[PDB]
């Protein structure tokens, strides 16, 4: 079996560090993309940073240096360091791979917390249907990327986000036939045939970019 | 000169030609970095022509054609949107994504094997663990400045 486990926590003051570490089996981490997702209370998902194999590192704008990013090729894991942590950081932080053709962030780690002392839009908004009929929901970007692009996710409260779509066309390993997504150019439409938020991601920039979601 | 200098076609970034050698030009681009042989030339996106700077990391710049350290020879590019991207769409022009390591300066690779990205010998059969390294690029004429292909002819004295 293949799973991500992690193991941290805590309350640190402003002054103060931590060590966030992540472990992975059934794959190399010195093989495959690795990145570090950041989870705000009412807010949409945020990227942190990225490790390719060969030991290039990039960061957020936003937390232009002052993190790190670093893997232990002995112990098969990956570690992330916190240094001088400000105020208002507080977040959930995930444990991802990545993929970023074939897969949009494969497998999550069950992801933990830690606390101190191209814009997306999302058009259908809180849309509540009733059980038994088919739902639209319809993501618009900026800048008209490619087709080939946007990966949908599904992200039960308080759970590790999954996968459904990471083409725009073709549905992830072990998903439902009940799940469709098309649409190509500026609009993309993802229709059911489970209540989450669903979240519009996108690569191929730098920084990355997530939807703000809509409650089923 | 001008006969490698530009042409009817262009070669794919993890094949790029290393092409012999043996009043401004019309290209709005245009940087040295040393003074004010062997011509290189591929075709790369537009946003992603900084990384042929000399000695940075990313993703072409490190996996698929890296320049040495303290460089001799200048970089040329121009945006090439309208003789290569098309209404009906082109995807001849591959980029390498999953390599093991980086590359040695002025080092080229042409290959096709599975990359492992964990531990499974998979017979050589695309699978779970196992990936194509080639993925291709996808072009159009109505996108965004930094998405249209730019061609690149490097000079290296
Ligand atoms: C190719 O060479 C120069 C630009 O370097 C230009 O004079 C010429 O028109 C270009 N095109 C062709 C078809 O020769």
């Amino acid at each position: 079996e293949v799973q991500l486990l992690q193991s941290a926590g805590g309350l640190v003051q402003p002054g103060g560090s931590l060590r966030l570490s992540c472990a992975a089996s059934g794959f190399t981490v010195s093989a495959n993309y690795m990145s570090w997702v950041r989870q705000a209370p009412g807010k949409g998902l945020e990227w942190v940073s990225v490790i390719y194999p060969g030991g290039s590192t990039f960061y957020a704008d936003s937390v232009k240096g002052r993190f790190t990013i670093s893997r232990d090729n002995s112990k098969n894991t990956l570690y992330l360091q916190m240094n001088s942590l400000r105020v208002e950081d507080t977040a959930v932080y995930y444990c991802a791979r990545d993929l970023s053709v074939a897969g949009a962030f494969d497998i999550w780690g069950q992801g933990t917390l830690v606390t101190v002392s191209i814009v997306l839009t999302q058009s259908p908004g809180t849309l509540s249907l009733s059980p038994g009929e088919r739902a639209t929901l319809s993501c618009r970007a900026s800048q008209s990327v490619s087709s080939s692009y946007l990966a949908w996710y599904q992200q039960k409260p308080g759970q590790a986000p999954r996968l459904l779509i990471y083409g725009a066309s073709s549905r992830a390993t072990g998903i439902p036939d009940r799940f469709s997504g098309s649409g190509s150019g500026t609009d993309f439409t993802l229709t059911i045939s489970d209540f989450a938020v669903y979240y519009c991601q996108q690569y191929g920039s730098s920084p990355y970019t997530f939807g703000q979601g809509t409650k089923l | 000169f001008d006969e490698v200098f530009n042409a009817t076609r262009f070669a794919s970034v993890y094949a790029w030609n290393r092409k012999r050698i043996s009043n401004l030009a019309p290209f709005f681009t245009f940087k040295c970095y040393g003074v004010s042989v062997y011509a290189d030339s591929f075709v790369i996106r537009g946003d992603e022509v900084r990384q042929i700077a000399p000695g940075q990391t990313g993703n072409i710049a490190d996996y698929n054609y890296k320049l040495p350290d303290d460089f001799t020879g200048c970089v040329i590019a121009w945006n090439s949107n309208k003789l290569d991207s098309k209404v009906s769409g082109n995807y001849n022009y591959l980029y390498r994504l999953f390599r093991k390591s980086n590359l040695k300066p002025f080092e080229r690779d042409i290959s096709t094997e599975i990359y492992q990205a964990g531990n499974k010998p998979c017979n050589g059969v695309a699978g779970f663990n196992c990936y194509f390294p080639l993925r291709s690029y996808s072009f159009r004429p109505t996108y965004g400045v930094g998405h249209q292909p730019y061609r690149v002819v490097v000079l290296s004295f």
